[PDB]
């Protein structure tokens, strides 16, 4: 049948070793979008925790609304003793479970080059971690969003960023653009055929090392991603000893095994089972 | 109803439109605060005071007022941000004090000075505060025996418990709950010594925090560490206390001599380190069976700097499974490259090692954090090569791997050496960030 055995799940785009031609013909979980965000940011922040960069940092999340899942991230690291200051900016309002917290500042404003400069003069000299999940989509919209994300980085000069990264479709190409250099984290529980990824970057000190994205790159993206969503994601990983062998849980397993916990567990599988349950109980996902 | 009542009682007035919208989500904590028995709390504070600060110019009433006065300041606070602070700090007291400082009620639980002198002199190769501290140290003495699992000591005091002929002022500790302990301590002091104390977080330091008095006089430092780390940190049981294994502390010392500031402090007064060094060398000699005898036999595993990329390559094949170690002098750079390798498994030990360790296609990747001394143009000084070995050895011990042959050889190689002048040194990487703090009387918290 269509099952499979793999050493590890595909963590980053560059690891996807195959492609299929996209087909203009092609999610089934509640709050799945929230779980997707939760896992990826938990993975992101966790990596930053591991490499000493999260401590005492101000996390600036632009386009965070409604951001229900952020309350879980916040509580997670809070209880770990990791000192963090959260700043959420969005044109729209966030979930009220984020209000009434000293460590989190809610801002309801549409950001523009002008506002960014201002909050930077305000935050300085705080170390900034940026998470962008902004939007409006058409290729023209995407390019404007990406151009904006590049002004953010250059203005806030964050030590690290996680940016929403989705390449324009080759058949809807406009012109070439540049994005920050970084790892393109794949997202489990993403919509069935979404080619959206998370661009992770840890900066040096000069450039934000801008690389060019071309129509040829846009094609590779679409292929690789269609192959992943269409072939890989629809498998059962038979060598994955877990209550759920769906590939998405396999991918989730390897993200959670990196998360830290105050509670001690015998095996890693006990820790993951604990985190998943905590996460689902929180997201209210049976 | 419940929400409004709770808040109305805490604030001592009808919650304003805004106050109720904000505090609404704090109702729970606020309840614990209201219900908390201040009378019992006031007693513990007094018992703590009589036992550790008996000489603190005060008389009960003063203390009682300060405390009650504080658990009621919400009442005269109208700034919402100040309100969140008061409720956060009241909560730390309502939920932790008793267990952390309360428990402190009924207290329950050589000749190689020669060899040390030699190694130290060869290293001295280069060109050259609160009154509340006695009290806080006596308290920490009891604290360490009552909190073996969450607090553990290192540094002077620790070695002093192994050899009394060791002076000591600051009792150094690593904890799993630094923020809390210190806030409780800050409050206790504030309540006994009516006038303010300020704790601050130092960037460029990993999970560090200090409590200072009104005049910037350091009172006591502390490093927060997660259970994961606490568990693998090499420790020893002495006098109902956990002490970072002297062996591991020895390695840290070696690593530190690579820091210019260390050697500089050394030339100030060499004899300082003698006693400490001497004690740690004896422990290793007696405990592990290490022998000293110009056993230099291939020491500095051999280090080479890559001036432009600020990366020192350390040949390690004559000791470990990995062929070499790439020691980066820029953490952000190391982190970026590890991310390029899709390695989401790097071993981190926070303050204890000040770096992550990763072993990829047979190579070790790590960062140093201390200055790198140079003999000549592009040549690592033995003091740093030796300092680089110690760093790598820290990892071995933390992972219970192989670490005796080279620790022996490393130590011997420090014997009968000639002072070698420092030509230059690399600068440590800049570690940006805000100097956060907690000003209790001002009801401000900034990070």
């Amino acid at each position: 049948m269509d099952v499979v055995s793999l050493d590890k799940p595909f963590m980053y785009f560059e690891e996807i070793d195959n492609e299929l031609d996209y087909e203009p013909e092609s999610k089934k979980l509640p709050y799945q979008g929230q779980l997707k965000l939760l896992l990826g940011e938990l993975f992101f922040l966790s990596k930053l925790q591991r490499h000493g960069i999260l401590d005492g940092a101000t996390v600036v999340y632009i386009g965070s609304a409604p951001g229900t899942h952020i309350r879980y991230l916040r509580d997670h690291f809070y209880n770990l003793g990791v000192i963090i200051k959260w700043m959420l900016i969005d044109g729209r309002h966030h979930d009220p479970i984020l209000n009434g917290l000293r460590d989190v500042t809610l801002v309801t404003r549409f950001v523009d080059e002008e506002y960014l400069r201002s909050i930077k003069k305000q935050l300085h000299p705080s170390k900034i971690i940026l998470i962008s999940d902004v939007a409006s989509p058409s290729t023209a919209d995407l390019l404007s969003n990406y151009a904006l994300q590049n002004v953010m980085i250059s203005i806030l000069n964050p030590v690290a960023s996680s940016l929403k990264w989705r390449c324009p479709f080759p058949d809807q190409w406009i012109k070439d653009f540049y994005i920050p250099h970084g790892n393109k984290m794949l997202q489990p529980f993403a919509p069935s055929y979404s080619a959206e990824m998370r661009l992770l970057s840890i900066y040096t000190g000069e450039n934000m090392r801008l690389t060019r994205v071309t129509k040829s790159d846009a094609v590779n993206y679409e292929k690789k991603m269609y192959y992943l969503n269409k072939i890989v994601r629809n498998k059962v990983v038979v060598n994955f000893d877990y209550p759920n062998q769906e590939y998405d849980y396999f991918h989730m397993y390897f993200m959670l095994r990196t998360v830290y916990c105050n509670k001690t567990f015998p095996t890693t599988k006990a820790k993951v089972l604990f985190l998943q349950q905590s996460i689902f109980r929180f997201l209210n996902i049976p | 109803n419940i929400t409004l009542k709770i808040i109305e009682t805490y604030l001592g007035r009808v919650p304003s439109v805004n106050e109720y919208h904000m505090l609404k989500s704090q109702a729970r904590n606020i309840q614990k605060i209201t219900v908390f028995n201040k009378d019992i709390f006031v007693s513990l504070v007094k018992k703590n005071k009589k036992r550790f600060f008996s000489d603190v110019n005060t008389s009960a009433s003063e203390i009682k007022d300060r405390i009650l006065s504080y658990f009621s300041k919400q009442t005269q606070t109208y700034n919402i941000g100040k309100l969140f602070t008061i409720i956060e700090l009241q909560s730390v007291l309502v939920t932790t004090y008793t267990d952390i400082l309360g428990v402190l009620t009924i207290k329950a639980p050589t000749s190689m000075e020669e060899l040390a002198r030699d190694m130290l002199n060869s290293m001295n190769v280069a060109v050259i505060v609160s009154s509340l501290v006695k009290n806080v140290n006596k308290l920490m003495e009891e604290y360490l025996r009552r909190h073996n699992k969450s607090c553990i000591c290192y540094g002077s005091y620790s070695l002093y418990l192994i050899n009394p002929n060791i002076r000591y002022g600051d009792i150094d500790i690593l904890q799993t709950n630094s923020r809390t302990f210190l806030i409780d301590l800050a409050f206790l002091i504030k309540f006994i010594t009516g006038n303010n104390i300020i704790l601050s977080k130092i960037p460029y330091l990993r999970n560090y925090m200090v409590i200072k008095d009104e005049n910037d006089n350091h009172i006591i430092d502390s490093f927060n560490i997660r259970q994961d780390t606490m568990n693998v940190v090499p420790k020893i049981f002495i006098d109902n206390i956990y002490i970072v294994d002297p062996t591991f502390q020895l390695l840290n010392m070696i690593k530190m001599f690579s820091q210019i500031d260390r050697l500089e402090d050394l030339s100030k007064d060499p004899e300082k380190f003698n006693a400490r060094m001497a004690t740690m060398l004896e422990y290793v000699r007696y405990t592990h069976g290490i022998v000293f005898d110009g056993k230099r036999n291939n020491m500095p595993m051999k280090c080479i700097i890559d001036e432009n990329n600020r990366i020192v390559t350390v040949t390690t094949k004559d000791y470990f499974s990995f062929k070499k170690c790439l020691v980066y002098l820029d953490e952000n750079v190391l982190s970026s490259d590890i991310l390029d390798l899709n390695a989401d498994t790097s071993c981190d030990f926070e303050s204890v090692t000040n770096s992550v360790y990763l072993i990829h296609d047979n190579i070790m990747y790590t960062y140093f954090s201390n200055t790198i001394l140079l003999s000549d143009k592009g040549k690592v000084h033995e003091i740093s090569a030796r300092g680089l070995c110690a760093h790598i050895l820290l990892y071995q011990m933390l992972t219970s791997g192989e670490y005796k042959q080279c620790l022996s050889d490393l130590l011997n190689s420090m014997m009968n050496r000639d002072k070698i002048p420092i030509y230059s040194h690399t600068e440590r990487d800049k570690k940006p960030g805000r100097h956060g703090f907690i000003n209790i009387e001002k009801d401000i918290i900034v990070f």
